């Protein structure tokens, strides 16, 4: 029932290889729905999910206007930050920005976000109050002063409490058949001997949405945190996600081990064991 | 829909 | 400058069954900066027409991308992902394993 929208901007300079690339992508939860890329042959905002396609040409043009303006603005910001850090014109640098709104299960604004980073390090973030900034260092303090002068926090607050929430709600309704459908994981446990003395139990979760899941192994009902190999949740490429967790167990203590699976799509949490 | 104001850092 | 090396996973969209069309995935994540080179390989040779997702990043600022192509797994054809990044001295090859 809990939903979010985010935009992710990446601006990357590349001295000697033309002007900085700007790319923006938009997500509702784990579903990407829009992209814009200053490097594309003809840069325009493009749909990346079926439910956004129904938006009319005035939506597409509005987005495209915004991201074109951002392309130019970020090129200036890259120049400025290079200066703030006394950096040479030789190196590539990246500004990243992620912002957006969280809704609770009732559809109300839980909180808003707007954070920027420079070469992968926190640089400036809007505080949870949506009215003040946290600047990481003396360079970011310069941006902070600029943004206070432009009344940025007040404008973001209005967006995050207003348009962000309204459009998220619209998208959730238009895409309700996928965005508000939780697909439970399909699960199974595999067993492969590693030697005479030990075997790997691997607990699989496939085909689930959204990406959030808990996979644990227990021995005698106690968590095996330090002994579980736990792979990053990965996209299947069809909107769904995959994950596995593995423990190496003594032969044949296999029945002492249980895999536990929590996910929104399940009627009830699962307890699985290896089934010879 | 994205935020519409740009501001140089 | 602080750089982060990619995590790499190679896997199929659907559980693998020989002679049945499927998708071969290579997911690279946790890296910084964002430039990265990814190829999918069939018996050591680069596959053409491989597609990839749009550049995005995680809450820790690290980038991720999915590279994918249609393939039909067989008993003895070998699939792999070849990844290069600024953090790597030479490209890293991760082999496709059905049970991973």
């Amino acid at each position: 029932g809990s939903h979010s929208m985010r935009y992710f901007y990446t601006a990357m300079s590349r001295p000697g290889r033309g002007e900085p690339r700007f790319i923006a992508v938009g997500y509702v939860d784990d579903t990407q729905f829009v992209r814009f890329d200053s490097d594309a042959a003809s840069p325009r905002t493009e749909p990346r999910a079926p439910w956004i396609e129904q938006e009319g040409p005035e939506y597409w043009d509005r987005n495209t206007q915004i991201f074109k303006t951002n392309t130019q603005t970020y090129r200036e910001s890259l120049r400025n930050l290079r200066g703030y850090y006394n950096q040479s014109e030789a190196g590539s640098h990246i500004i990243q920005r992620m912002y957006g709104c969280d809704l609770g299960p009732d559809g109300r604004l839980l909180r808003g976000h707007d954070q920027s980073a420079y070469d992968g390090k926190d640089y400036i973030a809007l505080n949870e109050d949506l009215s003040s900034w946290t600047a990481a260092d003396t360079a970011a303090q310069i941006t902070q002063r600029k943004w206070e002068a432009a009344r940025v926090a007040e404008q973001l607050r209005a967006y995050l409490e207003g348009l962000c929430v309204e459009w998220l709600r619209r998208y959730l309704e238009n895409g309700k058949e996928t965005l508000q459908r939780a697909d439970p994981p399909k699960t199974h446990v595999t067993h492969h001997p590693v030697s005479d003395h030990e075997a790997t139990l691997r607990c699989w979760a496939l085909g689930f949405y959204p990406a959030e899941i808990t996979l644990t192994w227990q021995r005698d009902g106690e968590d095996q945190t330090q002994d579980t190999e736990l792979v990053e949740t990965r996209p299947a490429g069809d909107r769904t996600f995959q994950k596995w967790a593995a423990v190496v167990v003594p032969s044949g203590e296999e029945q002492r081990y249980t895999c536990h699976v929590q996910h929104e799509g399940l009627p009830k949490p699962l307890t699985l064991r290896w089934e010879p | 829909l994205p935020f519409d104001k740009t501001t140089i850092m | 400058m602080i750089q982060r090396t990619p995590k790499i996973q190679v896997y199929s969209r659907h559980p693998a069954e020989n002679g049945k069309s499927n998708f071969l995935n290579c997911y690279v994540s946790g890296f910084h900066p964002s430039d990265i080179e990814v190829d999918l390989l069939k018996n050591g040779e680069r596959i053409e027409k491989v597609e990839h997702s749009d550049l995005s990043f995680s809450k820790d600022w690290s980038f991720y991308l999915l590279y994918y192509t249609e393939f039909t797994p067989t008993e003895k054809d070998e699939y792999a992902c070849r990844v290069n990044h600024v953090t790597l001295s030479q490209p890293k090859i991760v082999k496709w394993d059905r049970d991973m």
